[PDB]
């Protein structure tokens, strides 16, 4: 879940 | 240790130079996007896991907003600035339903942020205790964002009385305005997940996701 | 000025030496009660004009009480000890329907207490801040009940540092347990309205007129 | 209104 969360953070 | 106020203040310049309420949800997706830039410019939290970033950006984003915009209203006369650059006004809010929230927004937050002059330092530290929150439930160590927290609030109160030497309450004064950013925190989800249960009311991606649950 | 925590200690000592919801709400009526008796021996409280007193203790008492308990139970195992002598153990709590306030309850505010080990002195003292609540909507003169509370956190913050000098923060974790405070009241006071809304759990008359409007 | 705490209050 958290798509765009997980996202943003990692990049 | 290792909790610069001047970092703090770095990462609060970095990220910031007809419905009403369909404005203040766009405005809102729009800020989220740049609150995870934010949140990855305060000192050791990008060092946390993935997984507790998550659980801490989800468990006070709504606060963190709120607590920005609030102060960037400082300069408005009746009303919000919202990151858009589009204002809304006493009446505009009054208007669509949402005048009791915007009330408390404007005594409680904006009211008290302007008359004290709080400035960007001490919101970016205010924003920073309220990120590292060791209540938020998930956390693998909460142990850690406690300790986050302690050294935050710690480089807060050595900025105060140093900057404002002959203000020793105003420590307490900044701390104390938490209380009300928790209410109307929990308040203003109230209005969005009514918005988004009503159907009307466009919400984004982002902010649908937190909306989401948990 | 003139808020000598001696006296705040005194007000506290003084005051004090199957549904478990329904134990709960009666012995919630029961201390509403003693609240009133604890607020006239704050210094000050009783010299606003009556208006006033009932607007801070209106606003303020599902706080007040919730802390009250909350510091009490730090000698219970995994459970809370009512002002009735009654003790709600988490299985009690859960299986009643509000294991989840009650775990808020234990973790964010009884477990914080009993580890940083806050005396009645601070106990006191916190609820004299969350008493003279400028934000209560009403007041004739709010900026009278914010120069108390700042009298409150001045003496508080002074008590601490000279009683725990080797603890510097400590002044800071104490006020910052006040968001966990407003959020845990905020949602035990929807739990009593739903309550009454169902109709079962008998509500007293003091309880009932808190619960009562606005 | 509040009846009960006003008569707490002044006694
Ligand atoms: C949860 C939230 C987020 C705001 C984000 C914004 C508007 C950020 C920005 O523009 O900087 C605020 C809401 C959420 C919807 C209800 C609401 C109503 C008023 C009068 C004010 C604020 C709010
Ligand atoms: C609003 C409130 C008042 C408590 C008064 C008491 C119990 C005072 C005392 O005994 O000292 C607390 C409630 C109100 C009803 C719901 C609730 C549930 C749990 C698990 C714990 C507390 C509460």
């Amino acid at each position: 879940k958290h798509k765009i969360l997980h996202r943003l953070l990692q990049d | 240790e290792d909790m610069p106020v001047e970092r703090i203040l770095e990462a609060e310049l970095a990220v910031e130079p007809n419905d009403p309420v369909t404005n203040i949800c766009q405005a809102a997706d729009k800020q989220l996007f740049t609150l995870v830039e934010w949140a990855k410019r305060i000192p050791h939290f990008s060092e946390l896991p993935l997984d507790d970033q998550v659980i801490l950006l989800r468990a006070g984003w709504n606060e963190l907003l709120i607590a920005s915009f609030s102060h960037r209203s400082i300069a408005v006369k009746d009303g919000i600035l919202l990151a858009t650059g589009l204002h809304v006004h006493r009446n505009s809010a009054h208007s669509a339903g949402v005048g009791a929230i915007f009330d408390r927004v404007l005594t409680e937050l904006v009211s008290k942020m302007r008359d004290m002059q709080m400035d960007k330092t001490e919101l970016g530290c205010l924003r920073a205790i309220v990120l590292f929150n060791p209540d938020s439930k998930g956390l693998s160590n909460p142990a850690e964002v406690e300790a986050l927290r302690e050294k935050v609030y710690a480089s807060l109160e050595a900025y105060c009385k140093h900057k404002y030497p002959e203000q020793p309450g105003r420590f307490a004064k900044l701390l104390l305005r938490l209380p009300a950013l928790r209410s109307i925190g929990l308040k203003c989800l109230e209005h969005l997940f009514f918005f988004k249960l009503i159907g009307d009311t466009p919400i984004d991606t982002f902010l649908m996701e937190m909306l989401e649950a948990p």
